[PDB]
């Protein structure tokens, strides 16, 4: 049998699962056997009722079209796309909530602008005025403009300065121009609907188009309107892995992406009747832990430890030591509802967006944000009184990382190797120097989530390692980046022990671990951000740079919108989980060889970890080449 | 090419040079024909720094070649090309050895070439003691001569030892600059190839001074990166072997800075055009800080103590300022010195003083600012003929005669604050004498940043610090002066509060401003904490060892003599009394100001008097251990005005006193004790009914 994690604190309580007779994402992975191959093909259409139809993936035999006459590419583009249209859509979603929340800050108001500076930056780019005004009509307007670009129909949508001409014109000439967020999901499923697009080039175009509407926008809009309420992250410890939760403390663990109810509930931990609630109930204190992107975003801007990524959430609650899980929207396992009733834990759901049979709800009041979040954590304090410390285990494994590095904490760290005789201060010439200069080989950004079909964190820890050794820094988000703080990568001693020597050196003068995390995948914008700044700092486009990006072991329909909004930004992008696009020729050779022809870039999917590095490199000496650097 | 093929190049072309030089030798002088240097014990020291191994003969030097081979590995990955950099430096050596086989004195004056140990052993010393900061590696060609002999005296004049090479030579003799080792300034040959001649005497500080021994290259090049404070100036056009050269100046940690333009890398490759900028870019891109620091008159420590006087400002005479604020925009934010108002030469018989100064560098904190208001005083004390007291709104300068006979400027205040600020504020890095900006400018940016800096503590209590302060910056005059810092008790001179002293830890971690831990509580009405005694008395070295915060006669906290107000007992009065440095007229206790001055600080523990700024008049712990600011008996009408309402509120927190100021008797109403005690029944102060003070 193949090996089911990496890290030893996940396989120590998978053995305590088993012993505790309960089920995990590995045991339900191990249950569907042999899995569908017109579904992993991506051969298999449920798009209307004369369905369901599947089609042969090898050309010449079997069943050639569906009933409507749609061929396989015709089939698998369509599937795609519908992927890169959800993808979108959570994404969407999660940005829309906080530009209605930038709506309703106020002075003496639970929500406030944290971050002036940033605002009045922001507020440049939608064109609203910052002199002599209030900075809460400033932050109306700028959330009125930003919740314009989700459904304008008239008009053209607001996108960031980062993103060079050179790439709005080559999108314009492709016709893949950004329209409102919401208008283009629609286009997508409506393109998709029976009767519609039988066209694989067509339809990969549009699903280019929607994606754009995710980066350089909803993600990049949530973002930017998290950092002017919430504070804009910069340097920070942590500490990462299941060892940080405390057998004789609280453990309130927050799941999720949302970020407003983790940032009230840790402003909630502070209210001094629920700090003496907890010493009642008999505990040592609150101890706040966070999984997945919502425990990045929190970790990012208060250091609240991670207590793992996504294939460990139903582990943390196997430990016997989460009193209160509370979750909002996006990868919430559905089995804690059921596992949650083998332990005292209490599973509660937040979201109307998202609602789990069999788990306590406790609607998130956005009226009355702490308010509310103090009544969840209430729920949460009080169970302590419930544990059984007889079953508990906590394996004693935790690791110390440093995060919190944004665009603007990157621009302030490179500011201590500029004379103040000669370089411009805040800007990211001395990135761009190093890279030009060859010190810096590229710079690669590893993303993406955890799945089954890849040994948990294998994928990440191989690919990272390996790229660090042959000197291109590295830049981390979401499960990735969580999964670089277990294994100890995110430290300033990682450089020595694991960086090739351009990197190392450049580690030791700017005083950065050699792999930095830019938050949670909202925050990929911030690698777009970056890349797009040294472009137009170098008078090229983002095609030009040494750039590339992976995506180790994806699984969620975001990744696709990443993957596929990060190859039309010109940037090269790895899988290292083959999409289902294999039935769909055409497909396979638009998204792995044509795509370069349009946008500078494509699609690499390559399941070894060290034959991914190998390419990468070549590819990026292929850009360095091209470019005579 | 990229930066790495370019120095692939140079070292192919410095080996190819190598090649042909060693076959002149073979041919001419035969494979036995000895090869040395004069007057070395480390034969090549550059192969002796990385092999071990001595060369002695020509068939020796032949065989070296595959060194410079070794060293050349065309992969583009950093330490590959720092080791093309060393083939390039082994290959120049082999260049020069076979020079000085093919001629036994190769070179002649004005040139030297090899440099002898005995100068190594007279030039490592100073070096190890600072007093040369650094080794200026000058290369290439300048546009012209004025520009050359311009860099180069200036270099000189900070005692760096100046190393030419090419036409630079020619430019520094004709643009007349004074060249000798005693000079400081050594030509050491026109070829590119001769640049090594320094790089020796740092591989031979490395094996002398460092007690490195040969093959121990690491070790070495640590060693010259860490201890030799060397740097390469690159000028005019550079060849593929003057980067490839530039290279091995990297690779022993050495930074190099053209004026040409290179794929620069940050602080090891750089580009500067600006000529007039070159030196400070240089002394900063390998962190030598010189101790020298644009004003015709003396400045220093010296001038810090203190005829009358051409032109007052501030004080109780006329309205003057200070305020540093750091914002990134609303103004030019540059070196720009600018005096808006009428100048001092106007002047004909013995003003405003306006001092706004803005900084946004990097790493700049909003509450780091307070920390500058302070140094402020110390520059512009330092100015011969220059005093300045008084904190940021209440602030007293009086400008010399003699200064304005020196022909000083306001533009030299602009200059010292800048160039000031640069030197200590490093890492974290407009005057106006008309009256109508002076007015707008007070309330327009300082009063807004005080009141929002006096609100920090304007709420908040002792009841929940760990740790105080403890400051010897007064210990200049006064030896056994340490100033605590409570955000109740103030610093005396009134600017350095409990915050700007914590401030003043972060920015400076070895400063004045040192944490206490507030541990072993004996009285909190009198204020004795056992660390803050102990702390006490290692700054004062056994002079105080016991101390008391909150109490003036008990073991009292020992004055400097920057305090604004003084406050005396008065036992006939039950209370005490209190002076500003404005008041000029006797007092009840029968002394002036400067007399009661004269009685408090000095650093020593005066019990009865003590020194305060105008804050802790308020303050509940102002002599709390002796009844609090309801013994204040008299007080000057100036004083009295300025802390009414917030002395008035404060006396209702604790006497409900509601117009305390009404009791407090004032050079209006009297000043003799008989006529002032008789004030003080009629009324009804609190001070006739409280215990005895003594
Ligand atoms: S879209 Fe075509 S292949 Fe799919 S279910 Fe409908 S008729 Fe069948
Ligand atoms: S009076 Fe006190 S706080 Fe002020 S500079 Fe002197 S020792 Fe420091
Ligand atoms: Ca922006
Ligand atoms: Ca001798
Ligand atoms: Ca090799
Ligand atoms: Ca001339
Ligand atoms: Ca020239
Ligand atoms: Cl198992
Ligand atoms: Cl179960
Ligand atoms: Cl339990
Ligand atoms: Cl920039
Ligand atoms: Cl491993
Ligand atoms: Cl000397
Ligand atoms: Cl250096
Ligand atoms: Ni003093
Ligand atoms: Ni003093």
């Amino acid at each position: 049998e193949k090996a089911k994690s990496i890290d030893q604190a996940t396989l120590q309580l998978l053995d305590k699962a088993k012993q505790d007779g309960v089920e995990t994402v590995w045991d339900r992975k191990a249950d569907m056997k042999v899995q569908c191959g017109f579904g992993s093909a991506g051969v298999c259409c449920r798009n209307c009722s004369m369905g369901p139809c599947r089609v042969s993936p090898v050309p010449g035999k079997g069943v050639e079209r569906g009933i409507c006459g749609a061929t396989a590419d015709v089939i698998v583009s369509r599937n795609f796309a519908r992927m890169v249209a959800a993808g979108t859509a959570a994404h969407s979603d999660h940005g829309r909530s906080i530009a209605l929340s930038l709506y309703h800050t106020s002075k003496d108001g639970d929500i406030k602008v944290k971050d002036e500076n940033k605002l009045k930056e922001v507020a440049k780019s939608f064109n609203v005025e910052t002199e002599g005004r209030d900075i809460y009509d400033i932050a109306h307007d700028v959330a009125k403009e930003g919740l314009s670009n989700y459904g304008k129909q008239l008009g053209e949508v607001t996108l960031p300065p980062s993103l060079p001409e050179k790439r709005k014109e080559l999108w314009r000439k492709l016709g893949v121009y950004p329209r409102a967020v919401d208008r283009e999901i629609a286009a997508v499923m409506h393109s998709t609907h029976i009767g519609c697009n039988a066209d694989a080039e067509a339809m990969i175009k549009m699903s280019m188009r929607c994606s754009l509407t995710d980066g350089w926008m909803g993600s990049f809009m949530g973002t930017e309107f998290s950092d002017i309420m919430f504070g804009t992250p910069h340097s920070i410890d942590t500490e990462a892995n299941l060892g940080v939760l405390e057998k004789n403390s609280v453990n309130v663990v927050l799941h999720g992406h949302e970020p407003l109810l983790s940032e009230m509930v840790v402003e909630a931990a502070s209210d001094p009747e629920l700090v003496e609630l907890a010493k009642s109930v008999g505990a040592d204190g609150i101890n706040l832990c966070g999984m997945c992107c919502t425990g990045n975003e929190v970790s990012m801007r208060h250091g609240i430890k991670i207590a793992g990524n996504f294939m460990q959430q139903e582990l943390a609650v196997v430990t016997g030591a989460v009193d209160g899980l509370i979750v909002d929207v996006q990868c919430i396992m559905p089995a804690l509802a059921k596992l949650s009733k083998s332990y005292h834990t209490k599973f509660i759901t937040t979201s109307p967006k998202a609602h789990i049979t069999d788990s306590i709800y406790m609607e998130f009041d956005e009226e009355n944000p702490l308010d509310s979040a103090k009544k969840i954590l209430k729920e949460a304090i009080l169970n302590f009184k419930n544990r059984d410390q007889s079953k508990v285990m906590i394996p004693e494994l935790k690791c110390k990382a440093i995060l919190g590095y944004s665009v603007e904490e990157i621009i302030n760290k490179l500011d201590k190797v500029v004379n103040t005789q000669i370089g411009p201060m805040q800007t990211v010439k001395p990135l761009a120097d190093v890279l030009v200069s060859g010190v810096l080989r590229g710079a690669a950004a590893v993303v993406g989530c955890n799945n089954p079909k890849v040994v948990q964190d294998s994928a990440h820890i191989e690919t990272i390692k390996g790229l660090i050794k042959n000197d291109v820094i590295v830049v981390v988000t979401g499960c990735a980046a969580q999964a670089a703080a277990k294994y100890g990568l995110l430290q300033k001693e990682a450089a020595e022990k694991y960086a090739g020597p351009g990197l190392a050196t450049v580690c030791k003068l700017v005083d950065i671990p050699p792999v930095l995390h830019m938050g949670s995948c909202v925050d990929i914008s911030r690698i777009l951000d970056l890349v797009g700044r040294v472009a137009n700092l170098l008078g090229v486009d983002m095609s030009d740079l040494p750039v590339a990006g992976v995506a180790p072991e994806w699984m969620s329909e975001k990744a696709v919108a990443i993957g596929t909004y990060v190859v039309t930004s010109g940037i090269d992008t790895w899988l290292g989980v083959a999409p289902p696009v294999t039935g769909g020729p055409e497909v396979v050779d638009i998204l792995t060889n044509k795509m370069e022809d349009w946008v500078g870039a494509k699609f690499f999917i390559e399941t070894d970890p060290h034959k991914a590095v190998e390419q990468i490199v070549n590819r990026m000496n292929e850009k360095r080449k091209k470019l005579g650097i | 090419m990229n930066l790495f093929q370019t120095v692939f190049t140079g070292s192919k072309q410095a080996l190819a040079a190598a090649e042909g030089i060693v076959k002149q030798a073979v041919d001419e002088k035969g494979r036995d024909y000895k090869v040395a240097f004069p007057d070395t014990a480390y034969s090549l020291p550059v192969i002796f720094a990385a092999t071990g191994k001595k060369i002695t003969n020509v068939g020796e030097l032949e065989g070296a070649l595959d060194i410079v081979r070794s060293l050349i590995v065309e992969e583009e990955m950093l330490d590959k090309l720092l080791n093309s950099g060393l083939a390039t430096a082994v290959a120049a050596e082999i260049i020069e050895a076979a020079k000085y086989v093919l001629s036994d004195a190769p070179y002649a004056e004005p040139c030297v070439g090899f440099i002898s140990d005995p100068i190594i052993r007279s030039l490592g010393v100073p070096l190890v003691t600072g007093d040369i900061p650094g080794v200026a590696v000058i290369l290439g060609e300048c546009p012209d001569s004025e520009t050359a002999a311009k860099i180069i005296k200036d270099y000189q004049s900070k005692g760096l030892l100046t190393c030419l090479v090419g036409k630079v030579i020619d430019q520094a003799i004709e643009g007349k600059v004074k060249m000798g080792l005693d000079l400081r300034v050594i030509p050491l040959g026109y070829d590119v190839t001769s640049v090594i001649h320094v790089v020796t005497i740092a591989i031979r500080a490395a094996l002398i001074f460092g007690g490195i021994k040969g093959g121990q290259l690491n070790d070495i090049l640590k060693y010259t990166a860490e201890r030799v404070p060397a740097f390469v100036n690159a000028f005019g056009p550079l060849s593929e072997l003057v980067v490839s050269a530039g290279a091995g100046a990297i690779a022993l940690g050495f930074p190099v800075l053209t004026d040409q333009v290179v794929p620069e890398v940050p602080t090891l490759l750089l580009t500067q055009k600006d000529y007039d900028k070159m030196v400070k870019t240089s002394l900063e891109a390998r962190n030598i800080k010189i101790k020298i620091t644009p004003i015709p008159v003396s400045f220093a420590a010296a001038f810090e103590g203190e005829n009358d006087m051409l032109a007052e400002f501030g004080g109780n005479k006329t309205k003057a300022w200070e305020l540093v604020m750091c914002a990134d925009q609303g103004e030019v934010e540059d070196h720009k010195i600018e005096v808006i108002g009428p100048d001092i030469d106007t002047i004909d018989k013995a003003m405003p003083l306006g001092m706004l100064i803005k900084v946004s560098g990097t790493n700049m904190q909003k509450d780091f600012e307070p920390v500058l208001e302070r140094r402020l005083h110390y520059f512009l004390n330092y100015i011969e003929g220059v005093m300045h007291v008084g904190q940021r709104n209440l602030t007293w300068v009086r400008i010399g005669k003699e200064a304005f006979e020196k022909g000083f400027r306001l533009k030299h205040f602009g200059e010292v604050i800048y160039a000031k600020m640069l030197d200590e504020f490093g890492s974290v890095v407009t005057i106006i004498t008309d009256p109508g900006k002076a007015e707008e400018l007070e309330g327009k940016y300082a009063v807004p940043r005080y009141k929002e800096r006096d609100a920090r503590l304007e709420s908040l209590v002792d009841e929940k610090v760990d740790t105080f302060y403890s400051c010897n910056l007064c210990q200049s005059f006064a030896p056994a002066h340490v100033c605590i810092v409570t955000p109740e008790r103030l610093g005396l001179c009134g600017a350095v509060s409990w915050l700007d002293a914590k401030a003043t830890l972060e920015l400076n971690p070895t400063g004045p401003c040192q944490a206490v831990p507030k541990e072993g509580v004996v009285d909190e009405n009198l204020g004795i904490w056992e660390k803050v005694n102990e702390t006490v008395s290692k700054i004062s070295q056994g002079a105080v060892t016991s101390v008391t915060l909150y109490s003036i006669l008990q073991d009292p906290m020992t004055s400097c003599g920057c305090f604004e107000c003084i406050t005396g007992i008065m036992p006939e009065a039950n209370g005490v009394v209190m002076v500003n440095r404005e008041f000029g007229a006797t007092t009840p206790l029968g002394m002036t100001f400067g007399e009661l001055a004269s009685m408090t600080g000095g650093g020593v523990q005066t019990p009865g008097f003590m020194g305060h700024g105008r804050q802790f008049i308020a303050s509940k712990k102002f002599m709390k251990g002796e009844g609090g600011l309801g013994r204040i008996v008299w007080m000057p009408k100036e004083l009295k005005d300025f802390v009414a309402e917030k002395l008035n509120k404060t006396a209702k927190e604790l006497y409900n006193i509601d117009n305390f100021a009404d009791m407090i008797c004032d050079e209006t109403i009297a000043t003799e004790s008989e006529e002032v005690v008789k004030f003080l029944e009629e009324k009804g102060h609190p001070a006739l009914k409280m215990d005895p003070i003594m």
